């Protein structure tokens, strides 16, 4: 009933850099907002609540503020470990409702996607299905697009795709996305390609193979 | 020193009723201003708020869901229990126990959360994967393994027995239309090295106590 609206995502940020996440309530909620942190894997946790009360024990650095419908949650100095998810909460009143969340990521030189293509293997192939793989390696920022194109004809609802966490080493993303055809369809057409632009190439780039 | 740990059955099938069991210590839900209920996250989704349950048996639940909803405390055990009835694929979720506080200004905020458990809902038949290669082209190369049609999550994959570890990425496995999961686990390597290192991808599929080996090499 009360929509609480994160604007963004993802945030990008650097190590001791100034963060603020911004969080919108659909209506007034006085100031009864509560943020949460989750980083991957691990549940929740609780750092403020009514909008500006920090919880025992909480680092310093994190603060909020914010009244009736718009609510903010700062960090002082980003460190490594404050990168997670970040949701905010309104607790005014039944039904208790989330932001969509906000993943906080590191900023990092632009590195365009390594792009790979993968055919069907024969083993598969011999089953009935034919999956074929595209790979967009080790990339920054998140934003990338790719197109499948079977003998240079868009394909639209035949592929599902994947995203990395980003890499705790080096910062980066990697995607992969299976199309999945029938034997039968797979055999219709000749060349399979994967078409990636990204803000770190100059010209898109395509892979792509001949069927046998 | 509050510790919470869910309890519930793993998988169920649509239509089922899923009891969750949550276990607390380090305090009592006895004391006032105390609650303990449930909010649920399905994967890389956000938070939804189930219902909980006061000191004093004020019950709350989320109005979508309260006509399948059902939440109890048995203070003589430390235990509270939600029942969700009747359920569908919508309701695979990570169910997270959470303990709901009152202050002095306003309250309904949840101060402790337990690790949670995970809830799939789904029709399909425990199967472990096939696993077909992606075999590398003709530096840096880059093979994997497509690890396809397996029930339920999760896998693990490692390269070489765990001796392979930098480069690798393995996916998030998305769910097809079938019911069942596929992922895809890559690593880059130098191209230098394709005549001469085995590469092999170790699946590891526990629900069904299943292990695949797979050569990936050049074609």
């Amino acid at each position: 009933d009360i929509v609480m609206t994160q604007p963004h995502k993802f945030m990008s940020t650097s190590v001791e850099d100034r963060v603020t996440i911004t969080c919108k309530a659909s209506q007034d909620v006085i100031f009864d907002v509560a943020w949460y942190q989750q980083k991957p894997g691990q549940s929740p946790k609780l750092l403020i609540y009514s909008a500006s009360s920090r919880v025992s024990g909480v680092p310093d650095r994190f603060t909020g503020s914010g009244s009736g419908t718009d609510f903010t949650f700062t960090i002082s100095s980003v460190q490594a470990e404050d990168l997670a998810v970040y949701y905010c909460q309104q607790h005014y009143s039944t039904p208790y409702t989330f932001g969509g969340g906000t993943t906080l990521e590191i900023k990092r030189t632009v590195a365009a996607p390594s792009v790979f293509i993968f055919p069907p293997s024969d083993e598969q192939l011999k089953s009935g299905t034919a999956s074929v793989v595209c790979l967009l390696n080790n990339f920054y920022p998140r934003e990338a697009k790719y197109q499948w194109k079977v003998d240079n004809a868009l394909q639209s609802g035949n592929s599902q795709e994947s995203v990395t966490e980003q890499d705790s080493k080096d910062s980066t993303y990697s995607l992969s996305s299976t199309l999945t055809l029938s034997k039968a369809d797979y055999e219709k057409h000749k060349v399979y390609a994967c078409e990636v632009t990204h803000q770190g190439l100059s010209s898109p780039v395509t892979k792509s193979f001949n069927r046998g | 020193q509050v510790t919470l740990k869910e309890s519930g059955p793993g998988i169920l099938q649509p239509s089922q009723t899923l009891s969750l069991t949550c276990s607390f210590s380090g305090f009592s839900l006895s004391t006032s201003g105390m609650g303990l209920g449930w909010i649920r996250q399905p994967s890389g989704k956000g938070l939804e708020w189930l219902t909980h349950i006061w000191w004093d048996d004020i019950k709350r639940y989320n109005p979508d869901l309260r006509s399948r909803l059902t939440i109890s405390k048995d203070t003589s055990s430390s235990q509270i229990f939600l029942k969700i009835a009747s359920v569908d694929t919508a309701d695979t979720a990570t169910y997270y126990c959470a303990r709901i506080v009152e202050g002095s200004y306003s309250s309904s905020y949840f101060d402790v959360w337990g690790a949670g458990t995970t809830v799939t809902v789904s029709s399909a038949s425990t199967k472990g994967p096939s696993v077909f290669p992606l075999a590398p082209s003709s530096g840096t190369a880059a093979l994997g393994c497509l690890v396809k049609d397996y029930f339920p999550e999760p896998v693990t994959v490692s390269w070489n027995s765990g001796a392979l570890t930098s480069g690798v990425h393995t996916f998030p496995a998305v769910l097809q239309s079938s019911g069942l999961y596929s992922l895809s686990s890559v690593v880059t390597v130098p191209s230098s090295s394709l005549g001469t290192q085995t590469y092999i991808c170790n699946v590891n599929h526990k629900p069904s106590n299943t292990k695949v080996d797979k050569r990936v090499e050049p074609k």
